[PDB]
């Protein structure tokens, strides 16, 4: 019944979001609501760098218009995170490409 | 004069974003009622709020701790600004004197 | 038995309404309860559980609806998990502040 370009959120860990054993490791969480059609490619970028490694997305569920949710994870090191580095969530839509650039910096 | 015996704080030179609120909190923590009629920006490019709050008479005359606290997206931390009328302090008669322009002004006319 | 892994996620410091996110994974058995607070306060509405799902090892996601201003006032979000009769509580705050 419509169609609705979709929405590209990201999640990063606060100060103390790192634990265990040094190194520390974290997680980020790159999720799409309210997006149509249903399928939908999630890409992690580090740097320029594709990601294809230490990344698990979960199945795309049901959250009038048909809506759709999707979550994904990826793995993530403390020293990556304290240089500074910039992780982009790639989402691709009909041909359309969504980035979302997030970093430590204030 | 008025009967308008309102207290605001007011922010400068914070950037033109959106989603600002003032609150103003007592000495107890109590919260009090909002506020309408939020300002715009500046062609300065500086964004202008104005927390607008409501007292009594007498609240004022007890030395009442009132506290504004900035809430911008820049700025994490949110600063505390304390407002409060100094009690232990006499009162005089104030004394008004005119003083007319002297005769070496009045000559280039 | 092992102690559910307590972490909780926080809005980009450039930018996003937000939600939390709380999740609680390696733990076992299967049942697990997880609420969420607000300045030491309990929230009665604003928040849903998502189904545990399987990753043996289970996984819950928990998600919060939060706005802006809230978030940028320095107030505390604690996520309470009960597991085995154990009570953990994890602290945030801006990471800029």
């Amino acid at each position: 019944v419509a169609e609705m370009n979709p929405n590209v959120n990201v999640f990063v860990p606060p100060r103390d979001g790192f634990s265990g054993p040094a190194p520390r490791k974290s997680k980020l969480i790159c999720e799409a609501t309210n997006f149509t059609p249903k399928p939908i490619t999630v890409s992690w970028l580090k740097d320029g760098k594709l990601v294809e490694s230490g990344f698990t997305t979960d199945p795309v569920t049901i959250e009038t218009p048909q809506t759709y949710k999707v979550i994904s994870t990826l793995t993530i090191s403390e020293i990556d995170w304290l240089n500074l580095n910039v992780y982009t969530c790639r989402v691709d839509h009909r041909g359309l490409t969504f980035l979302k650039n997030v970093s430590s910096t204030c | 004069l008025t009967k308008s015996t309102k207290l605001t704080c007011l922010v400068t030179d914070l950037t033109t974003y959106d989603s600002v609120t003032i609150s103003w909190t007592r000495q107890n923590g109590e919260a009090v009622k909002t506020h309408t009629n939020i300002s715009e920006s500046h062609p300065n490019a500086t964004f202008s709020a104005v927390g607008e709050a409501s007292i009594c008479e007498d609240d004022w005359n007890s030395g009442e701790r009132f506290t504004c606290t900035v809430t911008h997206t820049d700025l994490p931390s949110p600063l505390k600004q304390t407002i409060s009328r100094p009690k232990g302090v006499a009162l005089h008669r104030p004394d008004v004197y005119l003083l007319p322009p002297a005769r070496e002004q009045l000559n280039l006319r």
